[PDB]
């Protein structure tokens, strides 16, 4: 039951995961901070627009095979 | 709608710099409270309608149909600054506000073009066309250079309950200790 999900970035960057649609995007959101040298209270995770919390699920996101979650940067003005 | 980390809620003190997530937590509020009449894009919508075209915000509007709505407000980040696009859907009327004068209708295009495009695929006729930009009007400005954030928040408020510009740059000490309880409680406390 896995499930490969793409990470795309404001560099245009994007980086591939498999995962589980009902283990918590945690890890996920942990992994690619780790190995982007990104400071996860800087950047900020979303699918389709909508944010993703720590505990939610592909499941309960409703994501399928291969779609994209955007990681966007802090907005001051 | 959810709770922020309480550095976020921090951007609201004295004359700090509102971030992303002060914006787009009371949009979210605002559209919780009326949500048949308002919808909130996030911060994020223009920069990626931007870069990557309606293919890369077409999956934002899943599960909204737009044009039911009576009023779209759209947050607008320039570099070092905030301000506010709004789309009447009545009258198919969309607006620039700005707390320091600032014109960038170069971006309203941009909103032009989505919502024609947007209709297309909902298979909304009514809305192929009529599109216009708003004469501008005299609206509350900001007399620091820390306030554009908390305008823009307080212009959606109004436009969202309906009420009239009824505050100045004296009252922003006062709107940032709203917007604050506003968002730890999750509830806009009118």
């Amino acid at each position: 039951d896995h499930i490969n999900l793409k990470v795309a970035g404001q560099d245009g960057s994007v980086v591939q995961f498999k995962i589980k649609r009902h283990t918590p995007l945690s890890k996920l959101m942990k992994a690619y901070c780790e190995r982007q040298g990104l400071s996860m209270r800087q950047i900020r995770f979303r699918f389709d627009g909508q944010p993703i919390n720590e505990t939610d699920t592909p499941a309960q996101l409703e994501m399928e095979d291969e779609d994209t979650i955007d990681v966007f940067q802090q907005q001051t003005g | 709608a959810s709770m922020l980390d309480m550095d976020d809620l921090a951007t609201l003190d004295g004359q700090n710099w509102l971030n992303d997530q002060v914006i787009n937590m009371y949009g979210e509020l605002i559209m919780d409270a009326v949500p048949d009449k308002v919808h909130f894009f996030n911060s994020f919508f223009h920069r990626q309608l931007v870069t990557k075209g309606y293919n890369g915000v077409k999956r934002w509007t899943k599960k909204v149909d737009l044009f039911k709505k009576s009023l779209l407000l759209i947050p607008i980040h320039l570099e070092v600054h905030w301000s506010l696009i709004t789309v009447t859907l009545s009258n198919r009327i969309i607006s620039f506000y700005d707390s320091q004068g600032i014109h960038f209708k170069f971006c309203v295009e941009n909103i032009r073009k989505y919502l024609l495009t947007e209709a297309r695929e909902k298979n909304r006729p009514e809305f192929l066309q009529g599109w216009q930009t708003a004469v501008t009007k005299c609206i509350p400005q900001q007399k620091n250079d820390s306030d554009c954030g908390v305008f823009v928040l307080q212009y959606c408020k109004c436009l969202a309950l309906e009420q009239p510009f009824q505050f100045s740059q004296e009252d922003m000490p006062r709107v940032r200790k709203r917007i604050y309880k506003e968002l730890c409680e999750c509830r806009l406390m009118d």
